[PDB]
């Protein structure tokens, strides 16, 4: 066997505000087993400087991790976080839904 | 962190007798008995770490955890019982802490003793006379000789398996000239009735 | 105090691929991660700054003696596992262990095993068993509990040595583990009404929607409780508006004793 | 199916001299440890190794190092003994480190004395003493003494023989030996065992009986300069026959 699919979220750090320094969160969570691949995206590009905890353990022997990033959210600027695993036949995109 | 027991215990033969063991240790993973003959390798006896007594064939182990004690009972004593007893605690980070250990010296039961101090046989090879106190009770002490050219043992236990018979006895000797079995162990307290067989002429 | 936890898990990897750790062990307090041991580093070390601060070199010296044997057994009990379930590639092994010093003062304490993140055996402390979940680990259940004295170590361990550990690592990190952020907390429309709340530590937290002073769970979507990266965490829950009736909608938050109420005009 | 084997049983050593104790197990154990033993005190753990692959420092790990060099073996170095490191030395086995109750398995035991000048060694001065007439008449039975006096260090094993095969029943042997000289650090020591046997044993004059001492002493590499005959490791005896 039983694999589970990953559960993604992207968010951010604080409510966000055009102009206003923030973090951007992708919480991946729920997956088994624990080989992983994970991506900001902005405007579809992956970001470059994005960091992630350690992996992480649940009691119900499922694994979870979360990677963020520093931004500025505009108007314009799409975010996103791909992420790809066992279960998934291709990555699968999540878009910051603002 | 310490672990504490007597250092030495003396009992007789079938009777009871328990070693205790006191600790203290930050945390507590388990308590340990071994024994440990004279000469040889501990071996493993028993583990507590909840309270209670647990039996195994004639020794038992007690552990109370709030107080911090445990003894090992051994039941109708036997000869073969005379060992170190070392016990062991695991603590807080799973390493062992040993105990000093305790010496069980068991008495043998004379049944009908004979005290007696003999004059063995010399050897032409040395210039040794050699006198022998035996079969006396177990009550009885042997001290060590007070003249410097005078070597005196300590009690020993000897069994004719054959005859299912024990003894104590102590050996004494000398080169010196004004040495005799007669007074040989005068710095002991002896039985009253100790045979002393007359020298030759 | 709150209710607390300690526990520590175990993963094994029976054919990783390059790279990645074939054992990785973790320690945490609540949500915290306190310790972490792999196979590639091969040294167990702390993961928060008050762990590293009160226990001493020879602390993680001795831990990483200890880890290092754990994750040579993890390889022999997985090979075995795998050889038992007559499986082949890559599969996983798990083992949690901890325990709770519940708000009240009672405790509790327990110890499991997972094979490819599935309940595998399960320990009994009270009746002093395994519950084994298949035949493989009805095979292991038989050989552990025949073992006696071990059963006894692993109870005196979860209800004695691991609350001492708790509340000693609990005393550590007070600052951090005892605080408290309250949560800030707003009402959005998006048709439904979204009842947000950021900004808070503990990460427990009750959200839910009341309909004119009544609780409607099965009409209230519940968001999951988030960290938001800085040490507090968000979560929100929503509820569907009805266009054809007005009715009176609160958000109720309970969080660390304090229980707030948001009525929407 | 040997246990736990350590060597050597006896080692005496001078100031400054390395040595290795070996130690193997044929249980497939994982966790190996090298303790001393000392008069008045517990064990204490010099050096250990959880598993394969590892090991580390115990409570008294100065003057030695370790090797663990496969799953079976696990040898204590002494690379300049120190006479603070005369003691007893046994290496123990478990099963892994984490069993929480599980049990240490140990070997016989290294018995080693590290001493500044090898001039202090000497072997036993051994004799055999005959039962006393009276004893025989008086109790129906004869005990023969064995003397075995003057040894530096304590390392020596005494049996008897009786016609040419060890016994054990009735035998007694001092469990400690004695000072020769009680005040003295390096007083040589003496040792007493008797044989008990019935008077109609003692009296068959084809019965032979013999006391033995296997002293373990100096090696071929060890240097000796004084005017004496080097103590080497020997076995020294003294018989008596059975009399009519």
């Amino acid at each position: 066997m039983i694999q589970r699919t990953p559960k993604i979220q992207v968010y951010s750090r604080h409510p966000a505000e055009n102009g206003k320094s923030n973090f951007l969160n992708c919480y991946v969570s729920g997956f088994h087993p624990s080989d992983i691949e994970v991506d900001l995206l902005k405007n579809g590009e992956r970001i470059e400087k994005v960091e992630h905890s350690d992996l992480s353990f649940s009691k119900d022997w499922s694994f979870y991790l979360l990677y963020y990033t520093e931004f500025t959210p505009t108007e314009k600027d799409e975010y996103a976080c791909r992420v790809n695993h066992v279960t998934l036949s291709q990555p699968k995109i999540v878009k910051w839904d603002r | 962190q310490n672990i504490d027991q007597p250092t030495e215990m003396t009992a007789t033969e079938g009777a009871i007798v328990q070693i205790n063991c006191t600790y203290q240790t930050s945390g507590f993973n388990g308590l340990f008995w071994y024994q440990q003959h004279a000469g040889e390798a501990p071996t493993f006896l028993s583990y507590n770490v909840l309270d209670g007594l647990e039996e195994k064939g004639r020794f038992s182990s007690f552990l109370s955890r709030s107080k911090g004690y445990s003894y090992l009972l051994l039941k109708e004593l036997q000869m073969k019982d005379s060992a170190s007893y070392l016990c062991a605690v695991k603590d807080s980070n799973y390493q062992l802490i040993w105990g000093a250990g305790t010496k069980l010296i068991i008495k043998p039961d004379i049944q009908n003793p004979d005290p007696a101090v003999y004059q063995l046989r010399d050897s032409k090879s040395s210039d040794k006379s050699v006198c022998l106190f035996t079969d006396f009770d177990s009550q009885t002490n042997v001290s060590q000789s007070k003249d410097s050219d005078v070597y005196i043992t300590d009690k020993c236990v000897l069994d004719m398996r054959s005859m299912d018979f024990k003894s104590n006895s102590a050996v004494a000797w000398s080169n010196k000239s004004d040495f005799a079995c007669a007074n040989a162990f005068n710095n002991s307290i002896i039985p009253e009735d100790t045979f002393f067989p007359s020298p030759e002429s | 105090m709150r209710t607390h936890s300690l526990r520590y898990f175990h993963l094994g990897v029976s054919d990783p691929i390059h790279g990645v750790p074939e054992f990785i062990s973790v320690g945490y307090v609540d949500s915290h991660p306190i310790t972490t041991y792999d196979s590639v580093t091969r040294q167990k070390e702390p993961r928060a700054p008050w762990m590293a601060e009160n226990l001493a070199p020879d602390h993680w010296e001795r831990y990483t003696q200890l880890l290092r044997g754990w994750q040579q057994m993890f390889k022999v009990e997985l090979k075995r596992l795998q050889r038992h379930y007559n499986h082949s590639g890559s599969h996983t092994y798990q083992r949690m262990i901890g325990c709770e010093l519940l708000e009240d003062g009672s405790t509790t304490g327990f110890l499991q095993y997972a094979y490819d993140g599935q309940d595998f055996l399960i320990f009994n402390k009270d009746t002093l068993s395994w519950l084994a979940v298949d035949n493989v680990a009805h095979t292991i259940k038989q050989a552990w509990e025949a073992n006696q004295h071990e059963l006894l170590y692993q109870k005196n361990w979860l209800e004695e040595e691991c609350i001492a550990w708790l509340k000693r690592f609990l005393e550590y990190g007070k600052d951090t583990l005892q605080r408290t952020e309250p949560p800030l907390v707003r009402v959005n429309r998006k048709t439904a009404l979204f009842c947000k709340a950021h900004g808070f530590y503990p990460p427990e937290i009750y959200m839910t929607w009341m309909k004119n002073g009544e609780e409607i769970v099965q009409e209230i979507d519940y968001g999951d409780i988030l960290p938001s990266g800085d040490g507090t965490y968000q979560a929100w829950a929503s509820i569907e508006l009805d266009p054809q009736s007005s009715n009176l909608y609160s958000c109720h938050v309970e969080h660390s004793g304090v229980h707030m109420v948001l009525q929407v005009p | 199916n040997a246990g736990v084997t350590q060597t050597p049983k006896f080692q005496v050593l001078k100031t400054g001299q390395s040595m290795t104790l070996q130690c193997a197990q044929d249980m497939n154990h994982n966790s190996m440890y090298w303790y001393r033993q000392d008069p008045g005190m517990g064990l204490r753990l010099i050096y250990y190794s959880a598993s394969e692959g590892t090991t580390d420092k115990g409570e008294v790990p100065n003057g030695y190092n370790v090797s663990r060099l496969n799953k079976r073996e696990f040898s204590l170095r002494l690379e300049s003994a120190a006479p603070s490191q005369t003691s007893v030395y046994f290496c123990a086995s478990s099963v892994w480190t984490g069993e929480g109750s599980g049990e240490l398995f140990f070997g016989e035991g290294s018995r080693l004395t590290v001493l500044e000048d090898l001039k202090n060694v000497f072997p036993p001065e051994v004799a055999v003493f005959e039962p006393s007439e009276a004893e025989i008449s008086h109790t129906q039975k004869a005990t023969l003494v064995c003397l075995a006096t003057g040894f530096y260090p304590d390392h020596v094993e005494l049996s008897w023989w009786v016609n040419g095969k060890e016994v054990h029943s009735g035998v007694c042997t001092d469990p400690q030996p004695l000072k020769e000289q009680p005040a003295l650090n390096d007083s040589r020591y003496a040792l007493s065992s008797r044989l008990r046997v019935s008077a109609t044993f003692w009296q068959n004059p084809r019965n032979h009986f013999r006391c033995q001492v296997q002293f373990y002493g100096l090696s071929e590499n060890d240097e000796w300069t004084q005017d004496r005959a080097k103590p080497v490791t020997q076995i020294v005896s003294a018989e008596a026959w059975g009399r009519a």
